[PDB]
Order: C-alpha cells, then structure tokens, then sequence
C-alpha cells in the first residue's frame, strides 16, 4: 500500500470590500432602451449576493451554462457584463449560443464559448396600452449578418429596388427599421418580456 | 502530457470540481482518464522493448 | 517623418511607435468614416490626463497654448461611452503601442525604456507590457495620428515629428 499525510485544519483569504453594489438598479428599473440598442452597464467592486435573487421566483427562465447557479456564492469574478432589453415573447428561444432566426443575425448574437446566465420574466402590465405599443423599435432588413457583441446604428435607407435607392426614397426601397405593437387584447407570445444577460 | 484537454473544458480537475456539479463533471473527468490512460499504456510498452 | 496627416488602413493590428524626443504628437482618432455622422472615437492625451469619448465630433489642427483642446471637437452629441483617468506618458526615450480590436475589446500595450539616441531606429530587444483595455464595441477601419502644433514663442514651432 501507500501512505499520504492528512491535512489538519483549513484557511481561507479574500479581499476587504463591502458595498451592496446596484444589482437594484439593472433589475429594479424604470424603463428599459430598445432590442436594437441595447444598453451595456458595469459592475465592479462589489461584494454581490447571488442566491438573494432566489427568494424571489418571479422570472420564468434561469439557465446558466458554464457554471451551476449555486457554486456562485464561492467565486471571484471579473469583468461583470449586463445588458438588457426587451423584445417580444416568442423570440426568447432565438437567445442562446448558435441559433438561426431574424434577430440572431441582425440584432444580437452570443458567441459559442459562452460563460454566463440569461434571465427573462413576463411584462404585460406595465409596458402595455390598449391602444397598442408602438415604441418599440427593431431591424427587419439589413444584407449582412453581424458579429457577437457587436452594435448597430442606422437610420439610412436600404438599397432595395434594382434602381439606385438614392431618389428612390419611398416604396420599392424599404426602410429597415419597423416596430412592434403590444396591447392587452391578444394572447400569450405577442406580450413583452425582459431579458438580462451577464457575462464573466 | 498532464497540460492536455484531451477534449474537456480545462486541464484541471479541481476547476471542474469548484464550478460544476456531478453530473456535468462526469463525462470531463471520464475524457481526461482516457487520455492519461492511453499515454501511460504507450510508455509501459517502449520501456518493455528497451 | 512631418514637416511643418491623412489616413492610414487599419485591420491588422498597427504598430506605432517613436523613439525620439516626443512632446508634439499627442493623440489618435478613428472610425469606419471619419465624420460626425457616424460613431468615431478619440484618444486624447497631452500633458495631465487621459480623455477618451465615442461620439460624433465635428473634426475642426494645430493645438497651441489641459491646453487648447476644442480644436479637434465641437461638440458631442448623442453618445454612451466617456473615460477620464490618470495620464501615462512622461515630459532617447521609445515609447510602443499596439492596437488591436477582438470581439469589440480594444487593447492597448505599452513599453517605455529610457535609450540613448543615435540611430532612427536602434536594434534594440522590447517586451510590450499591457495597460489599458476598453470596451469600445464599434467598427474601425481606418485611423489618423495628431500632431499637436504647439507654440514655443518663436507663427508655430517648427514641426519635425518622426513616426
Ligand atoms: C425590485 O423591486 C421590488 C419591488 O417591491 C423590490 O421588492 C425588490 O427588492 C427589488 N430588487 C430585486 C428584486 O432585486
Ligand atoms: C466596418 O466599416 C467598413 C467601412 O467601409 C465596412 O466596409 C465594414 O464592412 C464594416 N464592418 C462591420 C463589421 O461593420
């Protein structure tokens, strides 16, 4: 046989910081931007609680995919990314590594090493008017597929028709930018929802 | 040969062991036998011909 | 080598560096089109900060007598990101930077060695070291260097700034 020496006793160093820093803020929030302007936030020198979001089971959708949601109150992270935004309720499938969909190449895409959680809870009463919802902006036409992270602004006119679409400014040269509509009068799928992401 | 993946997400088992649970550790730990075993086999087998 | 600066194609990685007594080139701009009509970023850094902002700057020179700066900006309009910090350069002497941009993160390496100047360029051996790293997340495609035209009371010194 073989024989080891056992350990006796077990030590733990950390850093010396204490502040509550604004997870409040990104998820108690007044009024979120755009799908196709989706704003980016830090974090950064904190001392954060993870497992208190989990007395709170309101959000439908919690998957992790480099790491399990309860090892994160024993780790040291850096370089915390958030974004969020919102989007309609049948497209939150096309947000995950590798998806084909509208959205997937013109408006967001994560890359295929993804290390991190997304989070999505329903909206139905705050973000919509029976009137209908029309403030809420997104890319349907656009030639070329973007890259992960990577943010588009612009209001310029696609080159649609086979005439130059320079005083071609109405039809048959489509504008690329629609938006959607929202109201309490439908059904399930066509209802807002927010969507937090967070990278490591 | 130690500092190979052979195909895992890292080369060290006590990242896997602090970041996942078991049942995602499982087939990481199982990829990383395999290969150990296989270069131990190779090794045994040079020294007996020597 | 400016004697009193266009563009220059990016998308691989640029090399800038100068090795002789430096106190005119300044700072650095770039973008996909170099214009207050699309996103563009600009890298200031003169004597006491470091002043960085991405936005759509009216591109206005000559920075005589924190100095006179409003010469390469009017205004800016509609933008996220701003930065301040802590200055890195100092007032024969290399200094090194590489620019790179992966994933939208935009990496900036530094290395300074105090030489002795005799050559243009000498054979020295150099290990960059990395300093500031930035989430710009935009496209960029070309870049420009400034050359800050400064006021020695000598109508402005006379510019021999080498690159
Ligand atoms: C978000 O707002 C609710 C409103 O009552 C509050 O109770 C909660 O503490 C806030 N923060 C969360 C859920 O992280
Ligand atoms: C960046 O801008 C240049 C400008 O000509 C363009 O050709 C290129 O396709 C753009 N790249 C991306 C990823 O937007």
């Amino acid at each position: 046989s073989n024989f080891r020496v056992q350990p006796t006793e077990s030590i733990v160093r950390f850093p010396n910081i204490t502040n509550l820093c604004p997870f409040g803020e990104v998820f108690n929030a007044t009024r979120f931007a755009s799908v196709y302007a989706w704003n980016r936030k830090r974090i950064s020198n904190c001392v954060a609680d993870y497992s208190v979001l989990y007395n709170s089971a309101s959000f439908s959708t919690f998957k992790c995919y480099g790491v399990s949601p309860t090892k994160l109150n024993d780790l040291c992270f850096t370089n915390v990314y958030a974004d969020s935004f919102v989007i309609r309720g049948d497209e939150v499938r096309q947000i995950a590594p590798g998806q084909t969909g509208k959205i997937a190449d013109y408006n967001y895409k994560l890359p295929d090493d993804f290390t991190g959680c997304v989070i999505a809870w329903n909206s139905n009463n705050l973000d919509s008017k029976v009137g209908g919802n029309y403030n809420y902006l997104y890319r349907l036409f656009r030639k070329s597929n973007l890259k992960p992270f990577e943010r588009d602004i612009s209001t310029e006119i696609y080159q649609a028709g086979s005439t130059p679409c320079n005083g071609v400014e109405g039809f048959n040269c489509y504008f690329p930018l629609q938006s959607y509509g929202f109201q309490p009068t439908n059904g399930v799928g066509y209802q807002p929802y927010r969507v937090v992401v967070l990278s490591f | 040969q130690l500092s190979s993946n052979f195909g895992a997400i890292s080369s060290v088992l006590n990242d896997i062991l602090s970041r996942l649970d078991p049942p995602e550790a499982e087939v990481q730990i199982d990829r990383l036998i395999t290969g150990r075993l296989q270069s131990l086999q190779t090794y045994v087998t040079q020294q007996l011909i020597r | 080598h400016a004697i009193h600066n266009p563009v220059l194609p990016f998308n691989d990685g640029v090399y800038f560096a100068s090795t002789e007594k430096s106190n005119i080139i300044r700072g650095w701009i770039f973008g996909t089109t170099l214009d207050s009509k699309t996103q563009s970023l600009l890298i200031v850094n003169n004597a006491t900060n470091v002043v960085i902002k991405v936005c759509e700057f009216q591109f206005c020179p000559f920075l005589g007598v924190m100095e006179s700066e409003f010469r390469v900006y009017s205004s800016a309009n509609n933008c996220t990101f701003e930065y301040v910090s802590q200055p890195f350069l100092m007032d024969k002497n290399l200094r090194e930077f590489v620019f790179k941009n992966i994933d939208g993160y935009f990496k900036i390496y530094s290395k300074h060695t105090p030489i002795n100047l005799v050559r243009d360029l000498p054979q020295g051996f150099s290990a960059l070291e990395p300093l500031v790293d930035l989430p710009i997340g935009i496209n960029i495609t070309r870049f420009q260097t400034l050359l800050a035209l400064h006021r020695s009371y000598l109508g402005w010194t006379a510019g021999a700034a080498a690159y």
